[PDB]
């Protein structure tokens, strides 16, 4: 009866007889057969492929997120949120560790601060490097900074995503959206990646 | 006494190899070619067998043990 | 009981896609089923 | 939020030329310096955070309906502890009436 596998008193017959769309199916399933007949003989090969195809959206790896009205310049000391002013310590390390990922010249006054759930990163076996590539491959209109992947408990992993000015140049002719509205729309896109 | 000691050892090995069945210590999931992972030294015929070739079970486990220990402690907190 | 002991020491690591609560419940349901041996005392008490 | 000095009302926040400006219904306008740079935030897994159960974990040793366990308390050397299992990951915490609490908290 649990969500996603609801096969309780008549639901599935109602999904068939009423011709309910896929969006209204509470017990939809699907069977996939491996392309290589040799691979389907081995359980471990089928086990890792099964875990390969499992929707892990970027939202479920997040414990909490903060939307900040900040711009980042390497030299100029811009204003920063007092509760997150300690983030600058690992920002300097990121700048000296990536001589090719320099901050752009069109960074907007909008910052998204992310605190990754390290427990979910362990159970789902998701590395920090994999998350960075996935977000940078899907969102070219953002600049992303991250802390160091730490193996010591008590120190979190921080993802910082800076919105570029082109994020609003996408569609700002529709003036019925203040810059706060687009930024909230962007973070919804980032979390659902 | 022998039964409980052997059960402790076997259960510890089973838990370790069930955690690192698809999970790879080097991050992500296992990349298996030639029956062996490329990121680590895991073999296919060791995940579900710890008796036929004990030495190869006592090496892989000896490689990522404390690692495994830190992750186990981290999950059981907060 | 020994599944609970594994829980106390934090020795229950769920697989990918399962929470510890859901994996613990799965282990308990499997461990609390009568074996096929249950009819051995039943059939010894009856004359077919 | 920003509370107006004059009338103690909830001021409306807008954004002008790279700055956060609060304007009130009484005409008073101020600009936040550092503590108002928080547009929005959300916290996930609110049903199993440590701040959720602080009161409950504190009261657990005195609640007679909690499950006990035969283990020695390392502080007062009492031979029983109170065992609680919180969260979706089934985190086990042992607590005692003397203030001892496993996980070092
Ligand atoms: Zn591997
Ligand atoms: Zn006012
Ligand atoms: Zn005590």
């Amino acid at each position: 009866v649990a969500g996603g596998t609801n096969k309780s008193g008549i639901v599935r017959p109602q999904e068939i007889f009423s011709a309910k769309p896929v969006e209204a199916e509470q017990s939809s399933e699907m069977l996939l057969r491996l392309k290589n007949p040799e691979v389907e003989t081995n359980k471990t090969y089928a086990q890792e492929i099964a875990n390969s195809i499992e929707l892990i959206t970027f939202e479920r790896l997040i414990l909490q997120w903060h939307l900040l009205y900040e711009t980042y310049s390497s030299t100029k000391k811009n204003v920063m949120y007092p509760d997150f002013a300690s983030d600058v310590e690992w920002m300097t390390d990121f700048l000296e560790n990536h001589p090719l990922l320099q901050p752009p010249e069109d960074i907007a006054n909008w910052c998204i601060r992310l605190e990754l759930n390290k427990t979910t990163m362990i159970l789902k076996s998701i590395s920090l490097e994999s998350i960075i590539n996935s977000l940078r491959a899907k969102h070219p209109n953002t600049y992303i900074m991250h802390s160091v992947e730490n193996t010591a408990s008590g120190i979190p992993i921080i993802i910082r995503i800076y919105l570029r000015e082109s994020a609003f140049r996408r569609s700002t002719n529709t003036r019925m959206a203040t810059d706060e509205k687009i930024a909230v729309n962007v973070v919804d896109k980032l979390l659902n990646s | 006494k022998k039964v409980q000691t052997a059960l402790k050892a076997s259960l510890e090995f089973n838990t370790f190899y069930a955690f690192y069945e698809s999970r790879c210590p080097k991050g992500g999931l296992h990349d298996f070619q030639d029956k062996k992972c490329v990121k680590c030294g895991l073999f296919t015929y060791i995940i579900y067998d710890h008796l036929s070739q004990p030495e190869l079970v006592h090496d892989y486990y000896n490689n990522y043990k404390d690692q495994y220990d830190k992750e186990k402690m981290s999950i059981r907190s907060i | 009981e020994e599944i609970n002991n594994r829980l106390l020491h934090g020795d229950i690591m769920p697989p990918i896609g399962l929470t510890t609560h859901d994996f613990y419940e799965k282990l308990q349901l499997n461990a609390l089923k009568f074996p096929d041996r249950i009819l051995k005392p039943i059939m010894n008490s009856i004359n077919p | 939020m920003k509370i107006c000095k004059a009338c103690s009302s909830c001021m409306v926040r807008t954004y002008v030329d790279g700055n956060i400006i609060f304007r009130c219904s009484c005409g008073e306008s101020v600009q936040g310096d550092s503590q108002n740079l928080l547009v929005s935030s959300k916290v996930y897994h609110t049903g199993e955070m440590e701040d959720k159960y602080k009161i409950f974990i504190k009261n657990a040793p005195f609640d007679p309906t909690n499950c006990q366990i035969k283990k020695d308390c390392p502080n007062c050397h009492l031979d029983y502890l109170t065992q609680i299992c919180i969260g979706s990951q089934k985190i086990i915490i042992l607590v005692c009436r003397c203030g001892y609490m496993s996980n070092r908290g």
